[PDB]
């Protein structure tokens, strides 16, 4: 038997900080890596994280 | 960018910048083993578990895990003799 | 089942290779130089470098005992547990447990195991002790098969009328059929 | 498959009720009359046509005889039996 | 027998040989029937994930947990039963008889 928990939350702001973490799974990379890209294409695009 | 971990505050007033950066990390660790046997006391018993992997000395068997072996002397009304060898890999 | 390994390669088995010797001394004792293993194999993931992919998990007993005829024994014995943590956050922060909780980051795993080892003989001297032996046994057998779905069987039920040694077979079945 | 299972059912345990009435002690049950009423009786509570009682006796009497003459020790006669006519007891009881 | 629905094959020989071998000594009477040999087993896994703090109102929270439960139950009996035949007479029956079966 296992058993495993976890938990986290990240912030990003284009005037402020930036507070990352990579065990997540995902960065804020992913983020503004994907939003940007998303509505600069408008949609998604595979360039993003396939994580 | 991809592996920083921590923060660090964005500032800008005209000719000048400045970037803070701190980390904590931590990490703990523990482990238990409670082998249990009988035998008796001239025949030597051998107990192991875990699993088996090769490597390339073309190669052999290998095994990684909990290897405990004894030898039971009883001498008096009680006391015993162990020449004991184990690993935990 | 039985797989090959690259050692040109040669024949190897994984599963429960339980082997004994009995030694009868006094009236009732027995002596049983036993070893045996139950290994599978699981290859989620592991290191196979294109060479020899195998992970051959096992475990392996042997030793002897002196033990009495009908009688329950404990043989071999395992029980762990194993934790570990990883925390991290900013630093200063995250002090106040009700409100700074928003800046740990925590990730928390355990693994608990266990393993026991029983055996017990039992004597047969002539025919009579093996009826109740086999019989019994069977039965045991049949109980877990009959368990969960109820199917008639030509093979089972014909080999309990061999452990059972014409009319008889016949007053018998019809009551079976009867309480139905 | 209509009206002589009906009747090897209930005659089966007819005779293995006497059978134990009269070789395995069991001096509790009745009659071999009142074993007939209450064989005739279990089929009456299922709903089966009305079976005839000499009829059910004659073929009880030919199955008794093959429990008699079979090579089975009593002992175990005894035992199987004591466990196959036990529903069936309850209901003549 | 052999299997290979899915199995380690790299090229080299492929292979599972799936067996069961058994050996040892008996006495045993003429007709009798014997149990030599026998095996028995189940074995059942779970695997569950959910939200952390929901799920937890069994009727309600139902919607939130994800499981996968399965198992696998096995048993295997040996019998042996030999017949000593001395001449043509006991020869008949048993020749006959079994052919018949």
């Amino acid at each position: 038997d296992a058993d495993g928990l976890n938990l986290g939350i990240q912030w990003a702001n284009k005037n402020a900080g930036m507070t990352q973490f990579t065990n997540s799974g995902l960065p804020i990379s992913t983020a503004i890596a994907g939003a940007n890209q998303y509505n600069k294409d408008g949609t998604i695009s595979s360039s993003l994280a396939s994580a | 960018l991809g592996s920083f971990n921590g923060i660090a505050a964005g500032f800008y007033q005209g000719n000048w910048a400045m970037l803070l950066t701190a980390l904590s990390s931590s990490t703990k660790n523990d482990i238990l083993a409670t082998p249990s046997i009988v035998t008796l006391d001239n025949m030597q018993a051998t107990f192991n578990v875990g699993q088996e992997v090769p490597v390339l000395t073309t190669v052999e068997r290998k095994t990684v895990g909990i290897k405990l072996k004894v030898k039971p002397q009883i001498n008096e009304g009680d006391a015993v003799l162990l020449e004991i060898e184990q690993e935990v890999s | 089942q039985e797989v090959p390994v690259l050692t040109t390669v040669e024949r190897k088995t994984v599963g429960i290779k339980l082997k004994v010797k009995p030694q009868i001394n006094e009236g009732d004792a027995v002596l049983l130089e036993i070893e045996q293993e139950v290994s599978s194999v699981a290859d989620s993931a592991s290191s196979t470098s294109s060479d020899l992919g195998a992970t051959f998990n096992t475990r392996t007993v042997n030793n002897a005992v002196l033990v009495g005829s009908g009688e329950t024994v404990v043989v071999g014995g395992l029980l762990d547990k194993t934790v570990t943590d990883t925390a991290d956050k900013v630093p200063l922060l995250g002090d106040i447990p009700v409100i700074g909780a928003l800046f740990r980051s925590d990730s928390k795993k355990v693994s608990k195991r266990n393993l026991m080892l029983f055996i017990r003989p039992t004597i047969i001297r002539d025919r009579d002790e093996y009826r109740q032996a086999s019989s019994g046994q069977y039965t045991a057998f049949n109980n877990a098969q009959t368990k969960q779905r109820g199917k008639e069987s030509s093979e089972a039920s014909l080999s309990n009328d061999l452990l059972h040694i014409q009319a008889f077979r016949q007053v018998s079945a019809a009551i079976d059929a009867f309480n139905l | 498959i209509s009206s002589q299972a009906q009747l090897e059912q209930l005659s089966s345990v007819a005779a293995g009720t006497r059978y134990l009435k009269n070789k395995c002690n069991r001096s509790d049950l009745p009659a071999d009359e009142t074993i007939y009423r209450a064989a005739v009786n279990v089929g009456k509570a299922r709903g089966w046509g009305n079976i005839d009682v000499a009829t059910l006796s004659q073929n009880s009497d030919r199955l008794y005889q093959q429990l008699l003459q079979d090579s089975t020790p009593e002992a175990t006669q005894c035992s199987q039996f004591n466990r196959q006519l036990a529903p069936f007891i309850a209901s003549l009881r």
